[PDB]
DNA sequence: ATCAGAATCCCGGTGCCGAGGCCGCTCAATTGGTCGTAGACAGCTCTAGCACCGCTTAAACGCACGTACGCGCTGTCCCCCGCGTTTTAACCG
DNA sequence: GATATCGATGTATATATCTGACACGTGCCTGGAGACTAGGGAGTAATCCCCTTGGCGGTTAAAACGCGGGGGACAGCGCGTACGTGCGTTTAAGCGGTGCTAGAGCTGTCTACGACCAATTGAGCGGCCTCGGCACCGGGATTCTGAT
């Protein structure tokens, strides 16, 4: 799966932002691996439009 | 503010350390003499102790943030860390 | 086997020893030795996850010891600790 | 002093700019930094006890992930 | 009659209690042992601060009975016990009987 | 005003407001639903209502207590899944 | 009927208790997913409760191994057994 | 909606120091016999497991009137963002 | 309109009474104390070595102050609205119990099996030779956004 997602973000070997992706893709995996996470984490975009100043 | 998300997306991408040598480590050497006098620390465990404070300050204040949405637009408070710690139960 | 054991006894007895004429009820009864029954396990794998770490395939005081240090906060069970030398000490001397 | 300042206040700005937090305070960087000792006297504390047992007085990559797993989260460190 | 280790060490804990896992439970080859008076003390002590701080907590509300949620309200009067037990919560907990300024009127 | 007498009273009271039987007789369908044929105790039923009962009025404090912060009393579902996030176990 | 009991499940219990817990008025896209998510949790620890009993060749599901699941997930609760 | 600006996303060149990999060895992995020992299946004691019943009604559900507040607009000031410049120190070696 | 009776019917005012729940003892049961024999494991310390702190220089991006500045928590008001509170309906929850029966838990029996012991041998990592993408500095494509 981190292959897979690797290949998706357009690079030849792994890393552990990879790594990253491929636990938070899966719903499952962030149900049960949910408890550890790995340098430099991340997650999808689940930004809001709040942030931006209105007008 | 809005450019501010911009960097957020930036330092999101960002997969790399920030303040390794010179700094951190002097911080865990004083805490480590306050505990027991004369404590090392390895270099490749001294790694894995910044990223993973960053890691959860990361995720700590993301919940923060999104606790100071509902206090309206944008603006963080000392309350919120406050509450927000109390609420899972680190307080 | 059959009989069924129960741990809340033990507290019973120093409660009566202190104070006999007050006590507890049934749904605390059962929380106090789910609780007892709890940290008896706790304890329990906390010797065991020092024993594998360690490579340490005995466990005689020191093991135990620093179990009673890393589950309890450290001047709580650096005292224990003081008393439970000194009473183990005492016990081997005299026999 | 400087036990303070280990941490500056663009470094919490920085983990802000990658932790969400758009709008900052003062006191927001000082409690963030006393969580930050509480955390870190924890774990450097638990690796004191553990390499007290064996009597050792150093800790290794995999005393740090002992001592990590004790807290719950637990974490995967390098090497082992 | 039969000697046992109770009146000779002086604690009403069971001693040997442990000794059934370690005999039983076949753990390893060498366990225990001089692990069970070590643990009774232990607990006997935690019980003995835990009984003191529900008594405590009991007597603030002018009655002499038990209760759960009584409990409830010494741990949660404790920040060190809660971060013990941060991930739990004890049934009946409700709210405490101090009313905030948020919900009493002008 | 009533408001008043009803906290005074409920924090007089403790009665367990879910009923065992309606939770029993969910558990028993759930139960057989998944796996058919299994039996189910009474005190485990009792238990696991009194942990979904703990565990909603713990959501609810932390509910309440997010939104008097936003000067608020009613709430929205935005802050139930706030307090599931930064439990995590969404 | 003894199927089918997802709205069996009340809400007004739920706001009576939060209504005890202070709460004065909630709303109605709150239960929508309120009780989404609670079926869901209910059937995660239904589920890892009859798993946990399943070991000792029982058919029964036994009061400790409902703590001790529930303590596994972390969101353990105190009772009779256990 | 639409054009210009700052930051960002991917790529190129270089330092290197930790990664990619060869060889021994030695402490562990495997195979083979014993057999008392401890797990799997038929049976004793009996407890509570699945489902429903006599009777009363508390409470869930559906519905009526209206108020505290949900959500949005307006005033403020103070209190932190944007940017230029200096030092200063983090990572390099 | 007044003075002096009759009663009467909530309103306490206790007074037994009997019932759910807590607190003590009781028959008995099953597992630890004593104890000897026999196997191993960490306390203590020496020794190779390595590796992480301290430190010198550098040098260019980041910390931090000065100045400009604008925007948003708080407070209050206003349109709406949705449950707050209560009334009508219904329906099984609960107290207490039963019909049928399954297995909780244990007990007995039975039969595959892993510590122990010994010979054979090989996989992972230390040591060490060789090398290539992380990190930094710089440029082209992508994304978001200010101002209009």
């Amino acid at each position: 799966l981190a292959g897979n997602a690797a290949r998706d973000n357009k690079k030849t070997r792994i890393i552990p932002r990879h790594l990253q992706l491929a636990v938070r893709n899966d719903e499952e995996l962030n149900k049960l691996l949910g408890k550890v996470t790995i340098a430099q984490g991340g997650v999808l975009p689940n930004i809001q439009a709040v942030l931006l100043p209105k007008k | 503010g809005t450019v501010a998300l911009r960097e957020i997306r930036r330092y999101q991408k960002s997969t790399e350390l920030l303040i390794r040598k010179l700094p951190f480590q002097r911080l865990v050497r004083e805490i480590a003499q306050d505990f027991k006098t004369d404590l090392r620390f390895q270099s490749s465990a001294v790694m894995a102790l910044q990223e993973a404070s960053e890691a959860y300050l990361v995720g700590l204040l993301e919940d923060t943030n999104l606790c100071a949405i509902h206090a309206k637009r944008v603006t963080i408070m000392p309350k919120d860390i406050q509450l927000a710690r109390r609420i899972r139960g680190e307080r | 086997r059959s009989r069924k054991e129960s741990y809340s006894i033990y507290v019973y007895k120093v409660l009566k020893q202190v104070h006999p004429d007050t006590g507890i009820s049934s749904k605390a009864m059962g929380i106090m030795n789910s609780f007892v029954n709890d940290i008896f396990e706790r304890i329990a794998g906390e010797a065991s996850r020092l024993a594998h770490y360690n490579k340490r395939s005995t466990i005689t005081s020191r093991e135990i010891q620093t179990a009673v240090r890393l589950l309890l906060p450290g001047e709580l069970a650096k005292h224990a600790v003081s008393e439970g030398t000194k009473a183990v000490t005492k016990y081997t001397s005299s026999k | 002093r400087d036990n303070i300042q280990g941490i500056t206040k663009p470094a919490i700005r920085r983990l802000a700019r990658r932790g969400g937090v758009k709008r900052i305070s003062g006191l927001i960087y000082e409690e963030t930094r006393g969580v930050l000792k509480v955390f870190l006297e924890n774990v450097i504390r638990d690796a004191v006890t553990y390499t007290e047992h064996a009597k050792r007085k150093t800790v290794t990559a995999m005393d740090v992930v002992y001592a990590l797993k004790r807290q719950g989260r637990t974490l995967y460190g390098f090497g082992g | 009659k039969a000697k046992s280790r109770s009146s000779r060490a002086g604690l009403q804990f069971p001693v040997g209690r442990v000794h059934r896992l370690l005999r039983k439970g076949n753990y390893a080859e060498r366990v225990g042992a001089g692990a069970p008076v070590y643990l009774a003390a232990v607990l006997e002590y935690l019980t003995a601060e835990i009984l003191e701080l529900a008594g405590n907590a009991a007597r603030d509300n002018k009655k002499t009975r038990i209760i759960p949620r009584h409990l409830q309200l010494a741990v949660r009067n404790d920040e060190e016990l809660n971060k013990l037990l941060g991930k739990v919560t004890i049934a009946q907990g409700g709210v405490l009987p101090n009313i905030q300024a948020v919900l009493l009127p002008k």
